[PDB]
């Protein structure tokens, strides 16, 4: 019923992960962000905090981890199109030239979602950066499956 | 403004001064871990784009020969050595140290040393067969003044 | 592709070991085929490939072999009437020189993988090594 | 089904000679020499006779693999002259041509 | 008279293909070899095994593509790979060929324990070299 209680509960599980000397993995953070996509409005500050903690711990964000932050900051059913967020621009600079490998079950989803955000913003320069990232190394393998390859 | 890596963090966890302390294979791969890996492979599973990528996959699966061609690929004869195939007189200790049986077995082990189609185990089996054969024929040999074992 | 080009193509990992490399004084590649023209194209492909990697190559044509045998033409009787068949083998020898073991593996793989159908190779590597350490010094 | 009952009998001769190859080698070695007493050699002469007749490898005949023809076979292809000609005259054998010279 | 592999003259109404028109003595002169392996080269082994595998592969493709083969198949062995190149008439629907390719390749790779690929060139109808 209460998100604040719900969020404090999920955090309690994380606190018991340190009491028992159990270190988190990529899937742990990916799971938390995927859950946050329900509360688009209130999950923005929590979601960014997780990614900063991911780097400090030493877990490297994968394509799936950004796929969740994009959904949370660029809702498809977004009425407030007047002033969209600029985070997509920063992510592409961060991932510029990097090569990615399968490390989660939502890696394929990232590219299809990034192109959609480009069409919504009517920015063709960003679409070239996204496509250029797909061409570096063997990133082409994470475009998506039959349903998502034709959408991208 | 919305800096991806500048700002407050959860801080529930601490910097990993110790990293990956427990080994990845804490136990033999469970069904849960074995199945998640198969799903990770499907995430990056795309179809072949040319004959090179198809041959690469065949090579990883052993379907296609490795190059340059090695006519003895995967053909190791029990990790033996040349001296094992060539020097076979150690196995003739049970036999008489001299006499006709020694003269005969010398010819047998000489041929076995020149045999490239038998392994050391198969060569020893030929030697053992004669040891048991002459033992059964102890009585006929004794009449001929030959003492075996 | 006109506008869409890969950016940073992935290249295989080649790690230099600490083991010393083999030294091949000679490496004879005797290819065999029923067709001369196929050998000419493979000779051109192999000589061009050797020259592009820095390998020294020479080529000659060993004498061809023709094997002929006779058979009986009729299914039954009629001994005197026969039919003869032949198989022709043609050779092209690519004599390479002064190759390290890394250069001979990559070259042989590249040309062995592109060996046309109906063509058989017979590589004859000639390695050169020092004397055994025991033999170097006479010991009684 | 094999081509005929003659090809089947030969197949069994080939599979029983493989089973008894080592045995007939070891025993026959005791006889093909002049170093062992003739009493032992005479006795090995009887053990080899006691093995089943189909173990003897001289009862194998090379027959066309496709028609089971006893004579006229070419050992490199294991085909009779008649069957080999059908494949050769059609371009189905790699490198076989007619001999004109 | 020689009757071997000769499509005899009719009255000008029999359509023979290029392969059918040429008698055996034109092998290596006007028409090449349908199978290309290294097993009949000098000092090479396994001629008997390559020849038997070809006979089967020809009967298998006829039955698997009944009435859909415009000409004899061409077999190409490179390393352990086998390649079957067949001219096929455009009788069957397109998707049926995708099924028969997947089936015939998988079945023949598990029967001879080698990688087998099928290459199909579709023709509108049989190509006639001459009317004999
Ligand atoms: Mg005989």
């Amino acid at each position: 019923e209460k998100f604040e209680e719900k969020w404090n509960d999920i955090l309690d599980l994380l606190k018991h992960m340190v009491a028992q000397k159990v270190k988190p993995n990529l899937q742990t953070f990916n799971t938390i962000l995927k859950g946050l996509r329900k509360c688009y409005s209130l999950g923005r500050i929590p979601a960014l905090q997780i990614l900063r903690e991911m780097k400090h711990i030493g877990i490297e964000p994968s394509l799936a981890t950004y796929h969740h932050i994009i959904h949370l900051f660029y809702p498809r059913d977004l009425s407030a199109i007047k002033m969209p967020s600029l985070i997509i621009y920063d992510i592409m600079n961060e991932l510029e030239g990097r090569t990615f490998s399968p490390q989660d079950l939502d890696d394929g989803r990232f590219f299809q979602l990034a192109m959609s955000v480009c069409s919504s913003l009517r920015d063709l320069e960003l679409a070239y950066q996204v496509h250029r990232l797909l061409n570096t190394g063997d990133n082409r393998k994470l475009v998506g499956h039959d349903p998502l390859r034709k959408v991208y | 403004r919305k800096y991806l890596f500048k700002g407050k963090r959860l801080s529930i966890f601490a910097d990993k001064a110790f990293a990956d302390e427990p080994p990845e294979p804490e136990a033999s791969p469970s069904l849960w871990e074995i199945e998640f890996a198969k799903q990770l492979a499907s995430v990056a599973d795309q179809p072949f784009e040319n004959g090179f990528e198809e041959m690469i996959q065949w090579t990883k699966e052993g379907k296609l020969w490795e190059f340059p061609v090695n006519n003895e690929a995967g053909l190791d004869d029990d990790g033996s050595e040349f001296h094992e195939h060539i020097f076979l007189d150690k196995y003739l200790e049970d036999f008489p140290k001299q006499g006709p049986i020694r003269l005969f077995m010398e010819l047998v082990t000489c041929g076995l040393s020149k045999n490239p189609y038998l392994s050391v185990k198969q060569k020893v089996e030929h030697i053992e067969w004669f040891r048991n054969y002459f033992n059964e024929k102890r009585d006929i040999l004794k009449e001929n003044n030959i003492a075996f074992t | 592709l006109h506008v869409d080009v890969p950016k940073d193509v992935t290249r295989p990992t080649i790690t230099t070991s600490d083991e010393p490399d083999t030294l091949y004084k000679r490496l004879s590649i005797l290819v065999k085929a029923h067709d001369r023209a196929v050998l000419d194209s493979y000779e051109y492909f192999a000589v061009l490939a050797a020259k592009e990697l820095g390998i020294s190559i020479k080529v000659h044509e060993p004498p061809r072999k023709i094997e002929r045998f006779t058979l009986l033409k009729s299914v039954h009787i009629f001994k005197k009437h026969r039919v003869q068949y032949e198989m022709r083998t043609l050779y092209r020898c690519l004599e390479l020189k002064h190759l390290t073991g890394s250069t001979a593996s990559v070259y042989l793989e590249y040309i062995q993988r592109n060996l046309p159908e109906g063509v058989a190779m017979e590589v004859t590597k000639t390695q050169i090594q020092q004397l055994p350490e025991h033999i170097k010094e006479p010991m009684w | 089904y094999y081509v005929d009952w003659r090809m089947l009998r030969d197949l069994k001769r080939r599979k029983m000679a493989y089973e008894y190859a080592d045995e007939r080698l070891r025993i026959n070695s005791l006889r093909k020499n002049t170093i062992l007493p003739k009493d032992l050699q005479e006795m090995a002469g009887d053990e080899i006779a006691a093995l089943p007749r189909d173990s003897c490898p001289v009862r194998i005949r090379n027959r066309c693999v496709m028609t089971s023809r006893p004579r006229g076979v070419k050992r490199r292809w294991r085909l009779s002259r008649i069957v080999f000609r059908h494949l050769a005259d059609h371009g189905l054998l790699s490198g076989v041509q007619r001999a004109i010279w | 008279k020689n009757r071997a592999a000769r499509v005899r003259v009719a009255k000008g109404n029999k359509p023979v293909s290029y392969e059918e028109a040429h008698a055996p003595h034109y092998i290596a002169h006007r028409k090449g070899w349908l199978s290309l392996h290294t097993g009949n080269l000098d000092g090479e082994d396994h001629a008997a095994e390559r020849t038997l595998e070809d006979v089967f592969l020809r009967k298998f493709m006829m039955g698997t593509f009944p009435g859909c083969l415009a000409d004899q198949i061409v077999l190409k062995r490179r390393a352990n790979q086998v390649d079957i190149c067949a001219l096929v008439l455009r009788q069957l629907p397109a998707h049926k060929f995708y099924f028969l390719v997947g089936y015939s390749e998988t079945l023949l790779s598990h029967f001879y324990k080698c990688p087998v690929r099928l290459h199909l060139q579709t023709v509108p109808s049989k190509v006639v070299y001459k009317y004999i």
